[PDB]
RNA sequence: CUUUAAUGUUUGAUGUUCUAACGUUGACCCGUAAUCCGGGUUGCGGACAGUGUCUGGUGGGUAGUUUGACUGGGGCGGUCUCCUCCUAAAGAGUAACGGAGGAGCACGAAGGUUGGCUAAUCCUGGUCGGACAUCAGGAGGUUAGUGCAAUGGCAUAAGCCAGCUUGACUGCGAGCGUGACGGCGCGAGCAGGUGCGAAAGCAGGUCAUAGUGAUCCGGUGGUUCUGAAUGGAAGGGCCAUC
RNA sequence: AAUUCCUUGUCGGGUAAGUUCCGACCUGCACGAAUGGCGUAAUGAUGGCCAGGCUGUCUCCACCCGAGACUCAGUGAAAUUGAACUCGCUGUGAAGAUGCAGUGUACCCGCGGCAAGACGGAAAGACCCCGUGAACCUUUACUAUAGCUUGACACUGAACA
RNA sequence: GUUUAUUAAAAACACAGCACUGUGCAAACACGAAAGUGGACGUAUACGGUGUGACGCCUGCCCGGUGCCGGAAGGUUAAU
RNA sequence: UGUAACGGGGCUAAACCAUGCACCGAAGCUGCGGCAGCGACGCUUAUGCGUUGUUGGGUAGGGGAGCGUUCUGUAAGCCUG
RNA sequence: AGGACCGAACCGACUAAUGUUGAAAAAUUAGCGGAUGACUUGUGGCUGGGGGUGAAAGGCCAAUCAAACCGGGAGAUAGCU
RNA sequence: UUUUGUAUAAUGGGUCAGCGACUUAUAUUCUGUAGCAAGGUUAACCGAAUAGGGGAGCCGAAGGGAAACCGAGUCUUAACU
RNA sequence: CCAUAGGUUAAUGAGGCGAACCGGGGGAACUGAAACAUCUAAGUACCCCGAGGAAAAGAAAUCAACCGAGAUUCCCCCAG
């Protein structure tokens, strides 16, 4: 014919983007309850004074200065909190 | 869809409830589990209903 | 209301509540409406005569607004607690 | 003439002592088995309009 | 009750006649100088036909309308909501009819807790038995496993097994993340009442991220709310649900 | 084939040469029996094909006769028009220039004639797409409805089996 | 013979003939809220609708679907 | 369509590669004069002035300030054969 | 005798040219078809707009027809220019 | 004028003169200004009256709750640090 | 058959026109709903009938709420 039809593509799907990511970095002050990093999985870990949610979202537990480490034989990331 | 939302009725006859789901075809015996009464602030029997 | 064609906020909202008949015939009365009452006593004719409240009004309530500095009488109207203690320091008597 | 309401505001916004609007919260209506139980309990009590929909409930409710 | 015979009422149906409503575009008389009409007589039909209200069916005869968007023009095809990866340029986010895959659930245990346990694969030896079943040892070290895609995670296991059990609790909720908004998500701690554990403690579902649908309109149960003269009631509201 | 896409199918006739024509073959994409099949004398301002006669249709135009065109006197329009002191070329640039750049050419103004350009004049493109436009048409789209038809009740009564 | 007055005169429409079908007269059917009127001052050798289209030789098989005609036992079914 | 692939003439550098100093070159900058917006400060009591710094391309659009026209009052006033 | 034949009037409109701001909002010129019939024509009447009429072309119904014209609803509506 | 972009060979205008397009009424909100001030203001109507009368009313001085109801607190809940 | 229908005469009245307002009988659609069918426009436009200087309505089988008011009509609130 003068053109030629052409084919579909079948990979137009794609999934919301969730934000995850570190929300307070390294010497933020943060309040009770802040979120630090929203995870798939437990890329980082609990310290002190830092909780872990159902879906492994940390979020600390008490007033003070976000810090990141590294500990432990598997050397694990890890969130702790000093208390200022 | 197989699974269908059921009720259970609280056995201290207060009319209180909770919902959920049941499959039928299998384990076709009445559910029952002591949960918490809002009403009464006691742990009573809960019995399938609907 | 419109938003350009997806659901507008005033109907993706559910209704609640319903419009109670009594209260459109309740008013409220401060206290400082009690000393632009002539007679020393408040009732509801006494009010609507004064034209404090409406003459619709059936049901009436004093409330701690303002500053009472008179003795008045306040007969068969709901008074708030508030309001019967500086009633009752001002000098006034009250009852229903 | 008068502006007319719109009554289908004035059945779900209410004004508050400072001039904003409360209105029920959504999504708690028909389908609550699936629903967990936290998250209906924070739909249950009602919630201030935000200022992005203000102006759209203002000029909704006229009089309010 | 399977049943017949029979008393009696009602209901219902059918057929048969009758004339007196009604029909007569049958005849004759009169208004009348009239193929209209009306009146009278007569014949025929006859409670039928026909018409009014209600009602079931049928009804492009007629009427009012609808018949989406994206789109390397439109049509055809494909796509439309949600999840995972890449594009995506080491914070977040980021398009194309870009490259690849999935979801519209499941589980009263596959959840809670306590205790216990640790794979894939290969080599060697061993009844059927062999490349590959169960067994013993060794190597190896997660190359396995996760109810289902993918990514991240997992040994203190989040993987496997058993005992007990219902926290797959109710009212809240500091603070925070993420959205234009609707909304979505995380959350210590408080109160009440529970389960497991000796206890410290842990538990507000599941290794996490899909498994979903606003409002209106109604249905169901309850309710210390309202109830159009009053007392009720209907209806409404609130809470829980479909 | 008024039907056959492939297709100028193949074979034969006609022509020096025939995608058309005529006769056959049948591989009928996708003929077919009253939305008729096949045939048919006559008829047709009907479609196609061939032949004779005839010719300026043509080879290939020539000449002639008249009406205009052309000149003079009289009368006297029209479309159109932002303004205009209104050249060629190459390039540029809303991507095809009288107008910009570079360059070349060109004394000023008429009259007869031609039509390459002024994306010339004419008609708010009719094709194409869009509008949550219109109209009219169709139907086993939706919702109705005239009509047709069903039954109950009313006009409508008597007696019997 | 007729046709798109003003770009289409035709192979289109019509036609005589053929068939199917309705219609028993206050006919079917049509125009009319109705009275009436046409059909027709006609009466099945008449009238209407539909298709085909002088004439010649003919018109084959299928009633599953939709329509139409007939049946009525049974299922379902309105107002009441 | 016509040189038509330095803009042209022309160029053996008037091309290219290095080094260096000059000069040309914009509505940029500076000089001189003027206007305006905003701020700061001083004074005056302000309803402004002064000093000082800085700003002043502009469509959609927002803000501020005006001119002019007709008519009404001031106006049986004032101008005008 | 004949919807018979040839052919004027008469009715039509097949071809070509001209004309196309025309002599003419459909004609002229040269041919062309029917021309006793289903012909043609004068006068009068009847059918009215979702209607008429149509040997059927969506044709015609006052140079207007897939729903005439005139007046009104009406300043319809126009996310368009 | 429309555009990402027009000398554009994209739109509109032959020229001149006259006319030609953000209005009016009511309601609501914000600003400026003026009056009064925990108060403000009248509408119809009366009045010869731009006066005066007329506070019927409306806005404000109290909110919370679906509501009864409570009230500088209230709702939520058995109860809330 | 009485009668009645019909016929003649006489007396009185009506007919038709007119801008708006009024009462009644019929009654749209464009439009809005960002489509459209319920709904809206709107009982509007329009058609028709009738009457008067006005018309219509009108003296509670009406409101209210345990207190009471006292026919109808119009204006301002109530109140978007
Ligand atoms: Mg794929
Ligand atoms: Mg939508
Ligand atoms: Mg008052
Ligand atoms: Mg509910
Ligand atoms: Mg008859
Ligand atoms: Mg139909
Ligand atoms: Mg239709
Ligand atoms: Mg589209
Ligand atoms: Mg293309
Ligand atoms: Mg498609
Ligand atoms: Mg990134
Ligand atoms: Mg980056
Ligand atoms: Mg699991
Ligand atoms: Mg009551
Ligand atoms: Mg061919
Ligand atoms: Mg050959
Ligand atoms: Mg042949
Ligand atoms: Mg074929
Ligand atoms: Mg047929
Ligand atoms: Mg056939
Ligand atoms: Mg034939
Ligand atoms: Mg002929
Ligand atoms: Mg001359
Ligand atoms: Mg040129
Ligand atoms: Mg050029
Ligand atoms: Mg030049
Ligand atoms: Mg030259
Ligand atoms: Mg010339
Ligand atoms: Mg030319
Ligand atoms: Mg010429
Ligand atoms: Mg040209
Ligand atoms: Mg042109
Ligand atoms: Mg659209
Ligand atoms: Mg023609
Ligand atoms: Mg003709
Ligand atoms: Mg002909
Ligand atoms: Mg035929
Ligand atoms: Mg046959
Ligand atoms: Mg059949
Ligand atoms: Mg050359
Ligand atoms: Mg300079
Ligand atoms: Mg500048
Ligand atoms: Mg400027
Ligand atoms: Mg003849
Ligand atoms: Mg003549
Ligand atoms: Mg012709
Ligand atoms: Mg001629
Ligand atoms: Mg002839
Ligand atoms: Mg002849
Ligand atoms: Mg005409
Ligand atoms: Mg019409
Ligand atoms: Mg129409
Ligand atoms: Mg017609
Ligand atoms: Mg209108
Ligand atoms: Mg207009
Ligand atoms: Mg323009
Ligand atoms: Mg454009
Ligand atoms: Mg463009
Ligand atoms: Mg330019
Ligand atoms: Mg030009
Ligand atoms: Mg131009
Ligand atoms: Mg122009
Ligand atoms: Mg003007
Ligand atoms: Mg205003
Ligand atoms: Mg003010
Ligand atoms: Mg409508
Ligand atoms: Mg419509
Ligand atoms: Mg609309
Ligand atoms: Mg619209
Ligand atoms: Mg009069």
């Amino acid at each position: 014919a003068h053109k030629k039809a052409g084919g579909s593509t079948r990979n137009g799907r794609d999934s919301e983007a969730k934000r995850l990511g570190v929300k307070r970095f390294g010497g933020e002050s943060v309040l009770a309850g802040s979120i630090i990093v929203r995870q798939r999985g437990t890329k980082f870990h609990a310290g002190a004074n830092v909780g872990c949610g159902r879906d492994h979202t940390l979020f600390a537990k008490a007033d003070g200065k976000v810090k990141f480490e590294v500990k432990g034989p598997k050397n694990r990331k890890f969130i702790s909190i000093e208390a200022e | 869809g197989i699974r269908e939302k059921i009720k259970l009725v609280s056995s201290a006859g207060t009319g209180h409830f909770y919902t959920t789901t049941k499959n039928k075809r299998t384990k076709p015996e009445k559910l029952e589990l002591k949960k918490f009464d809002p009403v009464v602030r006691q742990h009573v029997i809960y019995k399938e209903a609907k | 209301g419109f938003e350009g064609g997806q659901m507008p906020l005033y109907r993706r909202l559910p209704k609640f509540g319903f419009t109670s008949r009594k209260a459109a015939i309740t008013a409220e009365i401060r206290l400082s409406d009690l000393a632009k009452v002539e007679g020393g006593v408040v009732d509801l004719n006494t009010l609507k005569a004064a034209n404090i409240i409406g003459i619709q009004i059936e049901f009436a309530k004093v409330i701690l607004a303002g500053e009472v500095t008179t003795p008045v009488t306040v007969r068969g109207l709901r008074v708030t607690k508030g309001a019967r203690a500086a009633i009752e320091a001002a000098g006034g008597k009250i009852e229903e | 003439p008068k502006i007319k309401t719109v009554r289908g505001a004035a059945k779900r916004f209410k004004k508050t002592g400072k001039g904003g609007f409360k209105h029920k919260h959504a999504n708690l209506r028909h389908i609550l088995t699936k629903k967990a139980t936290k998250r209906k309990r924070h739909l249950r009590p009602k919630a201030m309009v935000s200022k992005g929909d203000l102006g759209l409930v203002i000029a909704c409710l006229p009089y309010a």
